[PDB]
């Protein structure tokens, strides 16, 4: 079916170039990495503590 | 949940909250006006020297 | 004082090895291996050379750290002497820095 | 002398509860419930492993090495733990007469820390975690100092009691703005728990400082290494925020000081967890081949700008 | 009298409070050793945290097949291990073989190479019963020098 | 107790007798940070924490690369300690003989020496120097300046451009 | 264009740091030459003193009078 | 006078140093920045005591000088290794 993997380079002239170098020479992308496990840490974790609350299982 | 996270945050607002006011509480008992003189250059160095050889006799830093 | 505040923290220190040292004691097997970690007999006994591939870039911050203890004046030392006379001098010494690692590019090494 | 050692018992307090931190924190980022069972948050489980790694736990390397080894966790300690004492907070502890240069060298020789760990063992295995933790230090030591210069010539001398007083209305991050986001990678050149790091943690190598160390001395280790942590943190601080002095009321600073560090405290933390680690090689061509001609062309702005508009302490 | 009777079990509440597990990557059983990381059954930080090396951790789990190329390997990892230490020998091949037992390379039940302390039965080792694998061991801890 | 400067030169002389006496690259690796980092001491003690401080920062950087010569190249064959080998222990022996005898001297009366110059007590005259400046004070207060020395900035950042092309050309 | 915008977009394309070492840099020499205000810096660094004044023997002297305040020699006003 | 006889001591142990040569050529870059190390102490005191102001420049252009030779010589070290095995005063060819 082919997918492909390769994107043949995003950026071409002026405005294309500009914010593909933008991201290389500060961070944004990172700091957009940075926010995504700050969501992750806002929701509730799907934890059971053992000796008092047990998990799913089949009849 | 949060209120799992902040106890961990509450106990450092204790142990880290010490050095800081450990080190200007102490000033009442070592020196008469809460305060300890900067050395840094013989110029601020020479004022803290005659203040202990006028009057004060015993202790380094005094007022009159 | 300095001394007695570095030597208070360094007893201190040393101390708490002490009380790690002669508390834990029951029995010494010859059971302690040398290289540990991944486990089985160390196939390289003791010492071998090893070295190479970050040879040149080790001994260029030998020749770079001499030249920021140069630089350490900037902050400190202009205060009384005349900045025109300086603006020449004090950037000199920071372009030319620039220029060996210009050099630098050219080839770097292994690393 | 009562001041140094109201700086070493509660410090090394603030250590042991950094052990929740690491992974209560940690844990919240990565969807996982960390310290639970042992206190009412876990809190009795910091206490616990000092009770654990030192009273019980009894080991000493086969081969090792002489003297040499054991000095290693004094050398850890010793050096990085007498970095509190120069530090200005609302009072410092023997107000240097260059502050920031006694910051640096300490430094510098706590990384012997990790170099001494290396001759522990005499067997080949552990020295290549300690050759990795040459290189990943070495060449973060040029820019440290550099980007030092740039701000400690923008504001004051070296003395840290003068970087309180330059900041009255606003933080030194907006001036230095691309300096900023250096100390953010710059401070993690000591190992560190980290994405950048240096060779400590396990994921690809053996640990090192850890696999020819004990129990004890490993112990003493992490009580060094973490420590080092609050440490930038706390330097970043100083020199990047400041926000209020107040001479007349300690309060009001020591509470104002304690958030904008343990904001950056997190910050560390949410690092480790979030990156993988950046090579050997690579770390290298990030700074040196990248990041120093940045900063360096910043060091050539920062001379200019107290001569374009006076700024001279 | 009292005072000692109660330090003794203060020094086994720090055994009781945490251990660090090896990441004996030994087999199938190694996976559903992962799955103690994992969130929905877990023991991070409620008394157990991953960091490997033999040298500083308190408890090894032997998680799978062991053979006579491996039994070397892990006896002196066992004497790497500092003097108070502890042997989870989890899944049925821990125990003597999944299947094999009969077979000429697996050792039979890792008591033959290293004596063990708790046992799991559990071949794919349910998250639910590796638990007391962790808990258990604490309970065991009850008493340590008299006099 | 009157002494600070005196105990801190013993010192001194203490890791210098790891570099005749060779113990191998890291015992006497030791010496530069040992006696090195006392050595700041004796220049912190008289003034100027700036040069003082200033062996702290290349004397520990510049060790490193000796670091990272000393797990390789040559070495590594056997650690070769200073307490076993019969021909390196008998320099340390003969070498502490020149510096703990020497002190046994100082001890009542002035000390004697190889020079002409007599050593005496001098605890007070330890420091030798009166306040007198106080504003800006001390001559290594301001001691490094771009000025005056223009000629000695130029032939500096000459001599760091050569070593960097040069040492491209040998390997 | 030859290479003021044609080649200065390659650099931008690849290794896009190269920019700004060469850009800000640049601007640090040209600056303090072309601006007018580099000059006022070095009026308030020779006013401060560092040393204590010296007194010199007066015999037909201009622009010179007591310690009190008056119009001597010439003494700093620039901005307040 | 006093101070300066100890470290005038220690330049004598240094100064056999480099003059004394075992197994390894490691020992001899060691003593380099050792001799170095030595001077700096000698010329910080003398500088100081009879104050200069101007001349405590120079221990700083010296202290840059003391590790110009030791890169050197420790960069020349590595192709010996290369040409060789090991580094060796006792292995050499030439007459
Ligand atoms: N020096 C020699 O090698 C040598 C030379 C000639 C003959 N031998 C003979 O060979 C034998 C060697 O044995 P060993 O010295 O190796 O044994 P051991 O190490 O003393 O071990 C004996 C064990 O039995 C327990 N035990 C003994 N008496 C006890 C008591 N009254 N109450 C409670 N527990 C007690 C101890 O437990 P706790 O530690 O829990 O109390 C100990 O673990 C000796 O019996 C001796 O006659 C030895
Ligand atoms: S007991 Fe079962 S799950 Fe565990 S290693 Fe053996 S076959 Fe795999």
């Amino acid at each position: 079916t082919y997918k492909y993997v390769n994107l043949r380079e995003p950026s071409m002239d002026m405005k294309s170039v500009t914010d593909r170098a933008a991201q290389t020479l500060l961070w944004t992308e990172l700091i957009r990495g940075l926010g995504m496990t700050l969501s992750y840490l806002f929701r509730e974790p799907a934890t059971i503590n053992y000796p008092f609350e047990k998990g799913p299982l089949s009849p | 949940m949060w209120f799992e996270v902040l106890p961990g945050i509450a106990v450092m607002g204790v142990c880290l909250f010490i050095p800081g006011m450990a080190t200007a509480r102490i000033h009442r008992f070592s020196n008469g006006g809460k305060e300890k003189r900067v050395a840094h250059y013989p110029y601020q160095w020479y004022l803290m020297e005659r203040d202990r050889r006028v009057s004060g006799v015993n202790r380094s830093y005094v007022s009159k | 004082n300095l001394m007695l505040a570095l030597l208070t923290n360094f007893t201190l220190a040393t101390l708490l090895v002490i009380i790690a040292f002669w508390l834990p004691q029951l029995n010494v097997y010859s059971e302690k291996t040398s290289p540990y970690e991944c486990g089985f007999d160390p196939m390289g006994s003791a010492r071998l050379p090893f070295s190479m591939k970050f040879f040149l870039v080790a001994i260029t911050f030998l020749l770079f750290d001499l030249e920021i203890a140069l630089l350490l004046p900037l902050p400190w030392a202009s205060q009384t002497a005349n900045l025109n006379t300086m603006l020449t001098m004090a950037l000199f010494l920071i372009i030319l820095l620039a220029v060996s690692l210009a050099y630098e590019w050219t080839q770097k090494g292994l690393e | 002398m009562i001041n140094i050692l109201m700086l070493i018992i509660p410090i090394l307090l603030a250590v042991a509860f950094l052990t929740l931190v690491e992974r209560k924190v940690l844990g919240y980022m990565q969807l996982r419930k960390g310290p639970n069972v042992v206190g009412p948050y876990g809190l009795l489980q910091p206490i616990a492993d000092a009770i654990k790694l030192f009273i019980k736990e009894p080991l000493r390397p086969a081969t090792s090495s002489a003297s040499m080894f054991i000095l290693a966790p004094i050398m850890a300690l010793g050096l990085a733990l007498t970095m509190w004492i120069p530090l200005p907070m609302p009072y410092p502890l023997i107000n240097m007469n260059l502050g920031v240069l006694f910051m640096l060298a300490m430094s510098s020789l706590a990384v012997y820390s990790i170099l001494w760990s290396g001759w522990a063992s005499n067997s080949k295995y552990a020295l290549i975690g300690a050759l990795r933790a040459v290189a990943q230090t070495i060449s973060y030591e040029v820019t440290l100092a550099i980007i030092l210069l740039s701000v400690l010539l923008m504001s004051g001398s070296f003395t840290l009691s003068t970087l309180i007083t330059t900041q009255e209305q606003m933080w030194l991050i907006l001036p230095a703005w691309p300096l900023a986001m250096m100390w953010f990678i710059s401070t993690l050149a000591e190992t560190n728990r980290a994405p950048f790091d240096l060779t400590e943690g396990e994921s690809e190598l053996v640990s090192g400082f850890n696999v020819e160390y004990a129990a004890g001395p490993f112990a003493l280790f992490f009580m060094a290494e973490y420590a080092n942590i609050i440490m930038m943190n706390i330097f970043t601080a100083i020199l990047f925020l400041g926000t209020s002095h107040n001479p007349h009321m300690p309060e009001l600073y020591t509470i104002n000081f304690t958030i904008k560090s343990l904001l950056l405290t997190m910050s560390f933390l949410w690092i480790r967890a979030s990156y993988p680690r950046f090579r050997y090689d690579q770390l290298m061509h990030l700074l040196w081949k990248n990041f120093l001609p940045l900063t360096l062309a910043l060091c050539m702005w920062h001379v200019s700008l107290p001569i374009l508009t006076s700024g001279i302490p | 009298e009292y005072v000692v009777a109660k330090l003794d079990d203060l020094i086994n509440w720090a055994r009781r409070s945490s251990l660090w597990p090896m990441t004996f990557g030994l087999a199938c059983c190694a996976v559903e050793m992962m799955h103690m990381a994992a969130p929905r059954y877990d023991m991070d930080r409620f008394g157990v945290v991953f960091r490997a090396s033999p040298r500083q951790s308190d408890v090894m789990i032997v998680a799978g097949t062991l053979t006579n190329k491996m039994a070397p390997a892990l006896r002196k990892v066992y004497d790497q291990m500092p003097e108070p230490r502890y042997v989870v020998s989890m899944g049925s091949c821990a125990n003597g073989g999944g299947y094999y037992h009969y077979s000429y390379s697996v050792v039979r039940g890792c008591d033959r190479i290293v004596p063990v302390d708790i046992y799991v039965p559990g071949c794919p080792p349910t998250a639910e019963a590796l638990l007391y694998g962790i808990l258990q061991l604490q309970k065991k801890i009850k008493r340590e020098k008299r006099l | 107790m009157l002494y600070i400067v005196f105990i801190l030169s013993v010192i001194f002389v203490m890791g210098f007798v790891g570099f005749s006496s060779k113990p191998s690259p890291i015992y006497g690796g030791l010496g530069l940070i040992v006696s090195g980092g006392v050595g700041c001491g004796i220049v912190l003690n008289f003034g100027g924490s700036f040069l003082g401080l200033m062996v702290f920062l290349i004397y520990l950087g510049g060790m490193m690369v000796v670091f990272g010569y000393t797990t390789a190249m040559a070495t590594e064959q056997y650690p070769e300690i200073w307490l076993s080998n019969k021909a390196v222990l008998g320099a340390f022996v003969t070498g502490l003989l020149m510096e703990f005898f020497m002190v046994y001297y100082v001890l009542k009366d002035k000390e004697v020496e190889v020079v002409f110059e007599f050593n005496g007590l001098g605890d007070w005259v330890i420091y030798d120097t009166g306040d007198s400046g106080f504003f800006s004070e001390e001559a290594m207060g301001i001691a490094a300046l771009y000025s005056y020395g223009t000629w000695l900035v130029i032939v500096t950042g000459w001599s760091l451009l050569i070593g960097v092309v040069v040492i491209m050309e040998i390997t | 264009a030859e290479r003021v915008a044609a080649f200065l977009k390659n650099v931008w394309a690849k290794e896009p740091v190269l920019v700004a070492s060469f850009a800000i840099a640049g601007l640090a020499v040209i600056l303090p030459t072309l601006s007018p205000y580099t000059k006022y810096s070095l009026m308030i660094n020779x006013x401060x003193x560092x040393x204590x004044x010296x007194x010199x023997x007066x015999x037909x002297x201009x622009x010179x009078x007591x310690x009190x305040x008056x119009x001597x020699x010439x003494x700093x006003x620039x901005x307040x | 006078s006093m101070v300066y006889m100890n470290i005038m001591m220690a330049f004598t142990v240094s100064l056999v140093g480099l003059l004394m040569y075992r197994s390894h050529l490691m020992s001899s870059l060691l003593c380099l920045e050792g001799m170095m190390l030595s001077l700096f102490v000698m010329a910080a005191l003398t500088i100081l005591n009879s104050h200069f102001t101007l001349a405590s420049m120079m221990p700083i252009i010296l202290l840059v000088f003391a590790a110009c030779e030791a890169a050197l010589g420790l960069s020349l070290l590595v192709m010996v290794s290369n040409t060789y095995g090991t580094d060796y005063v006792q292995n050499l060819n030439l007459l």
